């Protein structure tokens, strides 16, 4: 579900 | 009013200068050279290529490894795109799904168009304006991979005849990325609501920055229809290039990004 650009997101 | 749409043209040029390294500012500096910095490394064919080791990052085969750079320089611009985003008033406080929509259909739009920044009819500058890549020599790869970059000089060659500077360019990546109408939005008004906000500022910009250049805010709309048309091109010849080459592996960022698009 999209991980690396969440994380890259919540970052 | 005024005020308020050259507050955000403000903002936004302010971050999209924090956000890339390498402006369209220096590029054009560095391609004219009009620097008064060393003239970067050409690189025309697998000879000046092995030769340019020295200046490029790649941490088998030719057109493989050029692609494995492409690879990794992609990956970086997702992440300087993701960070400029996060500084376009409102993008945070949206959906958490739709912030990953807006960007998953949303970068490539933004990484063809600020590759038209570090474009001429020759070539393209590679590692921040210190490498120079020949159009020539991407044309003469083997396919698939032989017109990968092609249509992306195609499109550069048109979009450059605009004259865009950087306080314009911040605005239009802007536009593109608050996009109402991405595949699988939940909340298309508020999203609307900014894109509407930053059509104004653009507009302004460009009577402001372009007095003489009239209706250019007419052609660069026109423009942003074909990105999306030529960024479906690029996606099918990775779809392609997946399948027809077993031993390279596709970035996992990479992968969530085109996963289930167009």
């Amino acid at each position: 579900r999209h991980k690396i650009l969440h994380r890259l997101l919540q970052e | 009013e005024s005020a308020d749409l050259r507050a955000l043209a403000k903002h936004l040029y302010d971050s999209y200068i924090k956000s890339f390294p390498l402006t369209k500012a220096k590029a054009r500096a560095i391609l004219t050279g009009k620097t008064t910095d060393k003239s970067p490394f050409v690189i025309y064919d697998m000879n000046s290529l092995m030769m340019g080791e020295d200046k490029i990052k790649f941490k088998k085969e030719v057109a493989i490894r050029i692609f494995q750079g492409c690879q990794f320089r992609c990956v970086e611009a997702v992440q300087e795109i993701t960070e400029y985003a996060k500084s376009i008033p409102g993008f945070v406080n949206l959906d958490l799904n739709d912030q990953v929509t807006l960007l998953k259909y949303g970068v490539h739009e933004i990484i063809y168009t600020m590759l038209a920044s570090l474009m001429n009819k020759d070539g393209v500058l590679i590692s921040e304006g210190q490498g120079f890549m020949t159009r020539e020599f991407l044309k003469s790869l083997r396919k698939p991979f032989g017109d990968f970059m092609e249509p992306k000089f195609e499109f550069a060659v048109k979009f450059n005849a605009l004259e865009l500077d950087d306080s314009d360019l911040a605005i239009f990546i802007a536009v593109i990325i608050l996009s109402g109408d991405r595949p699988g939005l939940l909340n298309v008004k508020p999203i609307e609501d900014i894109q509407d906000n930053l059509l104004q500022a653009l507009e302004l910009q460009l009577k402001l920055n372009h007095p003489e250049s009239s209706q250019l805010f007419a052609k660069l709309l026109q423009k942003m229809t074909d990105l999306r048309q030529i960024v479906t091109e690029h996606v099918q010849l990775l779809q392609v290039i997946k399948k027809t080459e077993t031993d390279m592996s596709l970035h996992p960022l990479l992968q969530e990004i085109y996963k289930d698009l167009y």
